RNA sequence: AGAUACCGUCGUAGUUCCGACCAUAAACGAUGCCGACCGGCGAUGCGGCGGCGUUAUUCCCAUGACCCGCCGGGCAGCUUCCGGGAAACCAAAGUCUUUGGGUUCCGGGGGGAGUAUGGUUGCAAAGCUGAAACUUAAAGGAAUUGACGGAAGGGCACCACC
């Protein structure tokens, strides 16, 4: 039974797009089948940037950020809990979560 | 015993005030009570039970089994019922299934093959019906022929008050349910082919909600 | 590509019937689209239409009534006897009562019943009942 | 029997008909 | 629906859809005859006598009853040629 | 069929001819394997000699020895 | 966990809906009425009913209650909601209309009225939510 | 209705409309709804053309007054906006309302206790009054819907087109058409205006209640 | 336990390029191609057409960037009692017992078997073509209910924990 429409992934007129190598394993997935998440994130969490506010040489330091593009294969994505299975009517729902 | 109305049509239906159901299906009315077809027909409604089908749902401790009953009912002159009822014991799936055919019987239009001489005696037109996969096709038949046929939709026309009829099923018949459906829904759309017999520009009747429209305001509530 | 003109012209207004349209454009017209369609009018089946000529094949307008059930084109356009034309409107027609088999004879584009009166047989065109 | 294997198993057993049949050639 | 005789020997004659002239079954329950009233043209009152449009269910369905009440009520001298 | 045309005879044909061969009861009936295969010979009975008596295993879930003869 | 199951709710609805006039806010009179109005076979449950009675006469002083109704229902969604102001929100000396508003009242009978004010355009013509 | 003065258009019905705003319709079109409006403005709003809005009220009216028996016009809303102008209709025409929470089976389950069964449906929105049309289908009930140019004419059988969204414009149109049912019975002349004010019918914000509350001492 | 596995450190053929072979993939949209007809809506890609207004070349022209629509062709999307279908689902998988627009390939219960054998192509690996004897009452498709999971989430208990 065909359980997806687009079957998964996110080419309509290709027949080829490139494999992406999976972060988490090395898993060859193709770009458009690959779960991608873009984490922009703090080089410290919330401990360490009370500490370097106040050991800053500077005045008002604006902390950088570290700017990953994660890619999936979907068994690592499901395991590490990025995606996750959903009823058949509210799979179909392409809204990101809130 | 004495019946009791609850619905605006029954209560016209009691009171001798709408006098025959082709008055009803002329407006195309929703029969949800019982003793209206009790009422008109009857006398000459027979009753045969086409299936005692035993079905199952798989539960923690064995399996539920429920009996769906089909009933075919019709007087063997112009009107055919075909209800199908899902219950815990037999006899109150067979009860069941006769209320829901009464309450389904639909006339049935019947024609002439070629000579149009004395009354009609066959299907007026090829008229298929399905559900399912099951297709069954009825064809108009000379007089004498009989209802050439499985022994199901034979029994539901018998009991049309088709004389005549070559049938010609298509797909798993052996499924009672969707068969006796298939030919049930045949001969439902005999009355709602648009032949040229039914071309003369239709005369609007007075309904009968609007006729015993100042009877209804204090016959009931 | 396009090969029966007749063929696209009946299943269009088919179509157009089976949808409840009140009239339908048929795009390329011919003269057995003409005939075809003056035959299903002389029977009451479709009221007056009107073919629109740009210098061209024309465009008909057709004004349906809802009096018909189906409109189909037989193709090939077999070649039917008299003895035969029984054996057509017995597995091509609901009912013996109405229900017609247009055929192009010699005399011209007719019904079954006009071809059994003139005593000639000719290729079977489509059917409407 | 995974059907891929079935017809590995098939190929070697067909490679070593062909290399019995031709030793009376 | 004579015989050979001439007597009418179906049991009832069906309605037939105002709009498509489709007849309209025992069980299409989706249909409606609706009754739309007459005006005194000098005074703006109902008379007493009414038009009666019947439309079956498949055009109900397919969003059309009303443009179809709209043209019969326009051609019937009910809704102004104007509109 | 899938080519309606009117003269398409030997194509309509000739297919069928070539399809009729994926029917198992007509090409067990119409080559010659299934009869030179059949050891009676494409005959309703035959005689033959008995040479011994033979009990043979029932396939299995009924479980008793139908007693057959090797001929 | 002093949750009314069903038994309590419907029998104190009731007990309000049709004797509203004999209630109060007490909990041992209206126990009392319970005791008349209705033949309840427990004690226990004879406070409950008259119990949760109470609470829903305090919730009627406050507001209508979904699940009951009250004789007039009641002298504001049945007197009030016959309010009527001095002059109507809709009899307005000046009537702002669109320019293609005047244009379909200039293709009506009604191509020249005294009250109202022809406005300029609406410029920029951007009245859509940006994608994404 | 068509091509006499007597049910003609007047002045102060034009006023009436403008400033209730029914002219004035939804951002979004139905393609069943192109044929009831004049023109889209600039700042995409569709402008509903009021002379098909009025013939589409003269035919309801009509639809209305033919029903023999008044009692059997049940009068729907489930929105807030309508909830008075239908109860306040009921007043006028003696019509059946019912105000919020339309109980699915109410035309089809005997059983139940609110079991209406009447001749002619009037609905303020087809889309928030999506259920009453769907039981329309399974008993043969004829339905009047106040239309939107968004509102889908699924399953409804005369359109009036409205802005059916506005707090004032849909108290009116239940106004002007109670009016003119009224009228079209013989009960009330044409020559004077009506003793009930088209104001009454609108729906009031909870806070607009307390607000009258505060400003009546 | 074994671990000619999964894990890890190395690691030849290969992986890269040129010249010749090879001709197969779940080579998939598991959906042949051409043509007509049959709902709606919002997008998007390309080209053209029209239209308030912002903006750059400032010195305006006309071009770009936007915005608002129209048309044609394209990858798609959402919605719907068109209609179809065993159903999942499908604006095509519809216009089908009311059966015929044109045309090519191809299937005929499950195995045996894509096997044997002959032919043919290839350096080879292997490709294409391709049975039978025999064996068997089911194999299978879609969906439903349960049970189960080393899948996700929620809830409860001192016969659980803190």
């Amino acid at each position: 039974t065909k359980k997806r429409r687009n079957n998964g992934r996110a080419k309509k007129g290709r027949g080829h797009v490139q494999p992406i190598r999976c972060t988490n394993c090395a898993c060859c997935v193709p770009k458009d089948k690959a779960i991608k998440k873009f984490v922009i994130r703090n080089i410290v969490e919330a401990a360490a940037v009370r500490d370097i506010s106040e050991v800053s040489v500077f005045d008002a330091y604006v902390l950088p950020k570290l700017y990953v593009k994660l890619h999936y294969c979907v068994s690592c994505a499901i395991h590490s809990k990025v995606v996750r299975n959903r009823s058949r009517e509210a799979r179909k729902d392409r809204t990101p979560p809130p | 015993k004495e019946w009791l109305p609850v619905t605006k049509l029954g209560r016209l239906v009691k009171d001798m005030k709408i006098k025959s159901l082709e008055e009803i299906y002329l407006f195309s009315l929703p029969i949800k009570e019982s003793e209206i077809i009790d009422f008109c027909l009857g006398a000459a409604l027979k009753d045969e039970v086409l299936k005692i089908m035993p079905v199952q749902k798989q539960t923690r401790a064995g399996q539920r089994t429920r009996f769906k009953a089909f009933v075919a009912i019709g007087d063997y002159n112009g009107h055919v019922g075909l209800g199908l009822k899902c219950s815990k014991e037999v006899a109150t799936a067979i009860r069941g299934a006769i209320i829901l055919a009464k309450l389904s019987i639909v006339p049935v239009r019947r024609g002439y093959w070629g000579n149009k001489i004395g009354k009609p005696h066959t299907v007026p037109c090829k008229v298929t019906g399905r559900c399912g996969s099951v297709l069954v096709r009825l064809i108009p038949a000379p007089r004498g022929t009989g209802i050439v046929s499985a022994p199901v939709p034979k029994k539901l026309l018998l009991m049309a008050g088709i004389d005549d009829c070559y049938t010609s099923a298509r797909g798993c018949t052996a499924t009672l349910g969707n068969f006796a459906k298939a030919t049930f829904d045949a001969i439902s759309k005999t009355y709602s082919y648009l032949t040229p017999d039914l071309w003369k520009e239709t005369v609007f009747t007075k309904s009968p909600y609007q006729e015993f429209t100042n009877h209804l305001m204090k016959t009931h509530t | 590509v396009r090969m029966n003109v007749l063929a696209d012209a009946l299943k269009s207004i088919n179509n157009a019937e089976k949808r409840g349209k009140r009239q339908v454009l048929i795009r390329p017209c011919s003269k057995v689209i003409v005939r075809f369609l003056t035959v299903m009018m002389k029977h009451g089946y479709i009221g007056e239409f009107e073919i629109i000529d740009d210098h061209r094949a024309g465009k008909i307008v057709v004004n349906l009534t809802g009096r018909l059930n189906k409109c189909g084109v037989i193709s090939p356009r077999f070649d039917v006897q008299l003895k035969d034309l029984e054996k057509w409107q017995n597995n091509l027609l609901p009912s013996r009562q109405f229900g017609f088999i247009v055929l192009t004879t010699s005399a011209g584009i007719m019904d079954h019943e006009e071809a059994r009166r003139k005593h000639t047989g000719g290729k079977i065109l489509g059917f409407f009942f | 029997m995974r059907a891929k294997w079935r017809k590995k198993r098939m190929r070697r057993l067909k490679r070593k008909r062909r290399k019995m049949r031709q030793r009376s050639k | 629906m004579q015989s050979n005789a001439g007597e009418f020997v179906d049991l009832y004659v069906p309605r037939k859809c105002s709009a498509s002239n489709r007849i309209i079954g025992a069980k299409d329950h989706a249909s409606i005859p609706m009754n739309v009233a007459e005006v005194d043209k000098v005074t703006g009152r109902f008379n007493g006598q009414s038009k009666t449009y019947a439309i079956c269910g498949a055009i109900r369905r397919m969003g059309e009853s009303d443009d179809s009440i709209l043209r019969l009520a326009k051609s019937h001298g009910i809704v102004s040629q104007n509109f | 069929g899938k080519c309606r045309g009117l003269r398409t005879a030997r194509k309509l044909r000739s297919h069928r001819r070539d399809q009729k061969w994926h029917d198992k009861q007509y090409k067990k009936a119409h080559l010659g394997t299934a009869l030179k295969a059949n050891p009676f010979g494409g005959a309703s009975h035959a005689k033959g000699i008995v040479l011994e008596k033979v009990g043979v295993e029932a396939k299995q879930p009924n479980s008793a020895i139908r007693k057959c003869v090797r001929v | 966990g002093r949750v009314r199951t069903k038994t309590v709710k419907k029998a104190a609805r009731v007990i309000i809906e049709k004797y509203y006039t004999r209630l109060g806010n007490d909990f041992h009179t209206n126990k009392r009425v319970c005791e008349e109005i209705a033949i309840i076979p427990s004690k226990k449950l004879r406070n409950k009913i008259a119990g949760y009675v109470t609470h829903l006469m305090k919730r009627i002083q406050r507001g209508p209650v979904r699940g009951i109704s009250i004789k007039l229902q009641e002298e504001e969604r049945e007197r009030r909601d016959n309010y009527v102001p001095e002059v109507s929100a809709l009899d307005q000396e000046i009537i702002e209309v669109d320019p293609d508003t005047k244009e379909m009242l200039k293709l009506l009978d009604f191509g020249s009225l005294s009250n109202l004010q022809v406005t300029q355009p609406t410029v920029g013509m951007n009245f859509k939510t940006p994608r994404g | 209705s068509g091509a006499l003065d007597v049910l003609q258009m007047k002045e102060e019905d034009v006023l009436k409309f403008l400033a209730a705003g029914t002219h004035l319709g939804g951002t979004n079109l139905d393609f069943q709804m192109e044929q009831y409006i004049y023109k889209r403005k600039s700042d995409g709003i569709y402008i509903i053309n009021l002379k098909r809005t009025w013939e589409k009220l003269l035919l309801a009216a009509r639809a209305i007054v033919a029903i023999e028996n008044p009692a059997d016009v049940s009068v729907i809303s489930s929105r807030n906006t309508g909830q008075r102008a239908v109860l306040k209709f009921a007043a006028a025409t003696g019509a059946t309302p019912i105000a919020g929470r339309f109980t699915p089976g109410t035309f089809t389950n005997q059983i139940q206790a609110a079991f209406r069964e009447p001749r002619l449906l009037v609905v303020t929105d087809p889309q928030a009054d999506h259920q009453p049309l769907m039981e329309a289908s399974y008993v043969n009930l004829p339905t009047i819907a106040l239309c939107n140019t968004d509102s889908p004419l699924h399953y409804v059988d005369i359109a009036i087109p409205c802005n059916n969204k506005g707090a004032h414009s849909v108290g009116l149109m239940w106004w002007m058409l109670a009016q003119e049912v009224l009228r079209m019975r013989g009960t009330i002349s044409r020559e004077h205006p009506w003793e009930v004010m088209p104001d009454l019918y609108f729906y009031r914000d909870p806070e607009e209640i307390e607000k009258e509350e505060q400003a009546a001492a």
